[PDB]
RNA sequence: UUCUAAGGAAGGCAGCAGGCGCGUAAAUUACCCACUUUCGAAUUGAAGAGGUAGUGACGACACAU
RNA sequence: AAACUGCGGACGGCUCAUUAUAACAGUAAUAGUUUCUUUGGUUACAAGGAUAGCUUUGUGAAUGAUAAAGAUAAUACUUGAGACAAUUCAUUCAAGUGAGUUAGGAUGCCACGACAAUUGUAGACAAGUAACCAAUGAGAAUUUCUGAUCUAUCAAUCAGUUGGUAGU
């Protein structure tokens, strides 16, 4: 969806979630005015050893 | 002889003894130091032949001439 | 009682102001104090303050005099009679009449632990362990780099330079 | 403290100069140290940026150079005989740059004996008189209040005549 | 200006909140280092810098009846 | 944990009282100065005391108050082999730069004097330290040229004032 950034330095994959209506972290989600489309940004922290290490 | 009118002995900034005819340093005299300043300015003959002493003369001292350059008319010489 | 001889080594005024050894008056004086003479503990570095102190002359205003050699206030008295021992190996040889070559680990002051085990002693310093030459683990050793591993470069580098400085044609 | 700023002066027009700031460490000066003649007494002064200046309060010895013979020797300073700036420096024997002083030419004489095989006690006539009289004329060329030492040179032909006639 | 056992002692809000006074005239004695970045022995600790929240017809934009 | 040692609190934050060529803006110079940090380089099989936190006895109503004694460490303070560099002075040989008795070399002398007597068993590799070059640095600091509001019921002002020499 949208764009992919492969980020092995942070052991991470990040996407721009485009909703057409533990390793998962979701942030910055807001809908469009008048319902329907909702957008957001997702955080693929794969192994559960980065999530803790690389997570506030 | 005529430039030694002060309480101290007047010497140039760069004073060096010349070599005599036999090829060794002659401590009995001092070379008249004179340099040439930069952007297209000729050294007056008085800075070469003359025997005056000045530590602020741009031709016979270590004072440099930097970028700014102007012109004008002499107003007072007192 | 029979009494011995003592030397006054400190004291405090009735108001708690200490006594300065140098000051040779009876009353109280205000001086510019650093941490050098003791009577003022600085907070910052190089910070002085004008504090009040007492002279080195004893008088009736004194409340307690440490004059030992005690802790006696002034009629009364009070009294002070190896918390950790030395740590350097050179100090161990001094205390137990030990030479330079004999081992001192056999004569290190060991303290036991008695609680709900362990016979403790300080961390040693300055002995003869094979890795004591960590001090030369290499650590020393590694003058190498310095030792011509670098220095010969400075004659490698130098030399070939004078070559293409001499072509100059 | 002593200041070196130009905000306390007057303009070239003679008008007074008003004040906007206070004194600052950048334009800080220090009390001069008049290096007299006597037992060695020097002090270390922390300057700006942590550098250290050797403040020579009192000195007796100094290193002096003979230009003709290309030698430099240590020598005890005897007297100060001429200061071109202030005469009060002569009485107090203050050591500053350009102060004509009198030193004993003992090491220089000994060096001449070992090198030529002769004794001094062509050279300019007044130089010989200083050798036999035990007091030769030298000029201080260092800044004792900054470097903490007296470095100078023995006066020679044209400089000697000018300074000797002044005395 | 404050404490005091009356002998003595520290303190400088033109820092963030707040109080008195002055004037026609100007806001919470809030929460957090998650954003930006700074300092430090350092990936981690602090930061009334900074961010978020509260008052806000100073102003600016869209918009009900 | 606390404490010694190191670094920092000179940045950031607030205000506009002072200030009339002062400050500030553009500009140019430093061949007239220059740190800190960071970056690139260059130059004895191990010695000596004492000090805190620690223990003990205390004073004062009290402060971020303070007194004695007994010990104990260093990348704290010192000595010391490992073998030059940088300063001052005097003389001298001299190439880039618009321009330098200039960077630089040689001779003699004084002072100064090193590359921890350092640290990880674990995350030889590190890490640390002293001086000296250079960058950071169109930075900081001084300085050049030009540029400000009203007022003549302000017309003459200045004596370190303007310059010179020597010094500090």
């Amino acid at each position: 969806t949208r764009n992919l950034i492969v980020n092995p330095l942070l052991c991470r994959k990040q996407v721009v979630v485009d909703i057409y209506h533990q390793t998962i972290v979701l942030n910055g989600f807001v809908t469009k005015y008048g319902g329907g489309k909702t957008s957001g940004f997702a955080l693929i922290y794969d192994t559960l050893s980065a999530l803790k290490k690389f997570v506030p | 002889m005529a430039e030694q009118t002060e309480r101290a002995y007047q010497k140039q900034v760069f004073h060096h003894h010349s070599r005599n005819e036999k090829g060794e340093i002659d401590f009995g005299n001092v070379k008249r130091y004179h340099k040439q300043i930069g952007m297209g300015f000729v050294t007056p003959a008085e800075a070469i032949k003359g025997t005056y002493i000045d530590k602020k003369c741009p031709f016979t001292s270590d004072v440099s001439i930097r970028g700014r350059t102007l012109s004008g008319i002499v107003k007072s010489c007192h | 009682f029979k009494g011995y001889i003592l030397k006054i080594t400190g004291g405090c005024d009735k108001d708690g102001f200490p006594m300065m050894t140098g000051v040779a008056t009876n009353n109280r004086v205000r001086l510019l104090l650093d941490g050098r003479n003791g009577c003022y503990k600085p907070l910052r570095n190089g910070e002085r303050r004008r504090k009040t102190v007492r002279g080195a002359i004893v008088a009736g205003d004194i409340s307690v005099l440490n004059t030992i050699v005690k802790g006696e206030g002034e009629i009364e008295g009070v009294t002070n009679d190896m918390r950790a021992g030395p740590k350097r190996a050179s100090h161990i040889r001094k205390l137990f009449n030990l030479s330079q070559k004999d081992d001192v680990k056999k004569f290190v002051i060991r303290r036991e632990v008695a609680k709900k085990k362990r016979s403790k002693a300080p961390k040693i310093q300055r002995l003869v362990t094979p890795r004591r030459l960590q001090h030369k683990a290499q650590k020393l050793e590694a003058k190498k780099l310095h030792k011509i591993a670098m220095l010969k470069e400075a004659k490698r580098y130098a030399a070939i330079l004078n070559r293409y400085k001499v072509l100059k044609a | 403290g002593i200041t070196r700023d130009s905000r306390h002066k007057r303009r070239a027009t003679g008008g007074k100069k008003n004040s906007m700031q206070k004194k600052k460490k950048n334009t800080m000066g220090r009390q001069p140290a008049n290096t007299r003649l006597g037992a060695i007494r020097v002090h270390d002064v922390r300057c700006r940026y942590g550098i250290i200046k050797r403040r020579a309060l009192r000195l007796e010895n100094g290193n002096f150079s003979w230009a003709s013979q290309s030698i430099t020797k240590g020598t005890k300073i005897l007297n100060v005989v001429y200061n071109a700036s202030d005469n009060d420096f002569v009485r107090t024997n203050t050591l500053v740059k350009g102060a004509i002083i009198e030193i004993d030419p003992a090491p220089f004489r000994l060096w001449f004996l070992k090198f030529y095989g002769k004794d001094i006690a062509k050279f300019d006539e007044a130089l010989l008189e200083g050798f036999q009289s035990g007091r030769v004329l030298a000029c201080i060329s260092s800044r004792p209040g900054q470097t903490g030492s007296v470095e100078g040179y023995i006066l020679e032909g044209k400089e000697l005549d000018f300074y000797s006639k002044k005395i």
